[PDB]
């Protein structure tokens, strides 16, 4: 477990308050759209299971599908933006705290390395 | 004719003999180029001249696109991605420049076989010298870089022809 354990964190807390400062995903987000389109497909795979009108029947249904979907995905994409940042937070943190660890290395030209050369013959 | 530099293309002045007929019997070749020129040279030169003039009302230009020199793999520094990139595509832009220099080489040597004919051992070694060292040069170049070539590996190639170069002279020099 990674970052399971990580100081300050509070259990059963799907979005702490630091979460608030990162940017929310926006509306028209591409996977927004693709957890719709997944809303769309349960909806179309319940008419063609109950033997309705695959496309016309239950349009209320379909919208709750998608809704759902839409709602769902939104917070998880909050959750996973976060999640992601803080990972990248802990690990320059982690960086910059050992200079040792990661030190600057001099950089060399190309006209000063020197590479074998193998033909192709 | 202006539309290509004598210089890149040379060619030797042209000396055509004057005609000593020694019978009184027609010449049908000269006949013959007479019916031609009455009959498909002039009218092809009337409808060339059409042709040109509705071309000269619509005239309009295009251009040869012009490229800045840009610090090379050996200035670039190590997986420094974007010099590497312009190095990468400046080389290869010069390798197709060379390429085509080949190519004019050669046409050249073709062009000088054809004109000398049945003399052409003798009167085309100007132009095989010249296709011997470009061709040597060209091939020290970019002789075996592989498909996936580069200019890292171009570079690579180089140092090695370099340091066997160094040694040799040493070698002679001890
Ligand atoms: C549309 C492309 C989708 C691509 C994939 C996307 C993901 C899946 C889609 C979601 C689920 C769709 C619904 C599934 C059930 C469909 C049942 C059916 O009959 O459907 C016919 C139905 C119309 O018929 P109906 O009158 O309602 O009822 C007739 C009976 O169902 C007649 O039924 P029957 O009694 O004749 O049933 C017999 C039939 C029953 O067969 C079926 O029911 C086949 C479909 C179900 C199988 C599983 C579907 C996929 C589920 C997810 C799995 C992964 C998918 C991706 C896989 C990729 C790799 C393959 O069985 C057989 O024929 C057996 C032989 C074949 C078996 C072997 C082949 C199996 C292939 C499995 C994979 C198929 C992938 C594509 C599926 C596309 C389905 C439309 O048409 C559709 O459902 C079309 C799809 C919806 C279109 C909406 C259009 C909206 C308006 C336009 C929008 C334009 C774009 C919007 C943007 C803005 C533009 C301006
Ligand atoms: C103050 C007044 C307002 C309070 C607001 C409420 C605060 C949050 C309340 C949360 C609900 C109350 C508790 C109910 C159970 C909590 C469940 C959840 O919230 O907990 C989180 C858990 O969240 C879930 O794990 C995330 C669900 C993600 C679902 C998708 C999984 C990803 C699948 C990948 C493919 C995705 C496909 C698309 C899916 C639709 C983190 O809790 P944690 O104590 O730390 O877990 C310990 C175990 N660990 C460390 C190993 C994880
Ligand atoms: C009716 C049948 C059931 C299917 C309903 C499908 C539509 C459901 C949603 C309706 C509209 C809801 C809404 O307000 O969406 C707006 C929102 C983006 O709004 P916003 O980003 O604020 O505006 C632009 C700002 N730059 O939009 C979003 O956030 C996008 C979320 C929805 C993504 C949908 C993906 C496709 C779903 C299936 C479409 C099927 C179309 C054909 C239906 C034929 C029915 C016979």
């Amino acid at each position: 477990t990674m970052m399971s354990g990580r100081p300050g964190r509070v259990p059963l807390q799907f979005l702490p308050n630091e979460a608030r400062s990162l940017p929310p995903p926006k509306l028209t987000d591409p996977r927004l759209v693709y957890m719709g389109f997944l809303g769309y497909c349960s909806g179309l795979i319940d008419n063609a299971i109950r033997r309705r009108p695959v496309v016309s029947a239950g349009l209320h249904r379909q919208l709750l599908y998608v809704t759902s979907f839409v709602f769902f995905g939104y917070y998880l994409l909050k959750r996973q933006d976060y999640m992601y940042a803080l990972r990248d937070h802990d690990m320059f943190a982690y960086v910059k705290s050992h200079p040792e660890d990661f030190p600057e290395k001099d950089k060399k030209t190309y006209g000063e390395i020197l590479e074998e050369f193998h033909p192709v013959r | 004719p202006d539309s290509w530099d004598k210089d890149v293309y040379p060619e030797p002045p042209r000396r055509t003999p004057a005609p000593a007929p020694q019978t009184s019997l027609p010449n049908p070749v000269t006949y013959l180029t007479k019916i031609f020129d009455l009959l498909v040279d002039r009218p092809v030169t009337l409808a060339r001249e059409f042709i040109e003039q509705q071309h000269a009302k619509n005239r309009y230009y295009y251009y040869h696109r012009e490229f800045r020199r840009v610090p090379d793999i050996t200035e670039c520094e190590e997986k420094d991605i974007l010099c590497m990139f312009e190095a990468e595509m400046q080389w290869r832009r010069d390798y197709k420049v060379d390429q085509e220099i080949v190519n004019i080489i050669q046409e050249r040597l073709k062009a000088c076989q054809q004109r000398e004919g049945e003399s052409y051992r003798q009167n085309c070694a100007k132009e095989l010298e010249q296709f011997t060292q470009v061709s040597k040069a060209f091939q020290d170049r970019y002789s075996d870089l592989g498909a996936h070539y580069s200019a890292r590996k171009c570079l690579a190639k180089q140092k090695q022809r370099m340091l066997a170069e160094r040694k040799a002279a040493k070698e002679a020099a001890a």
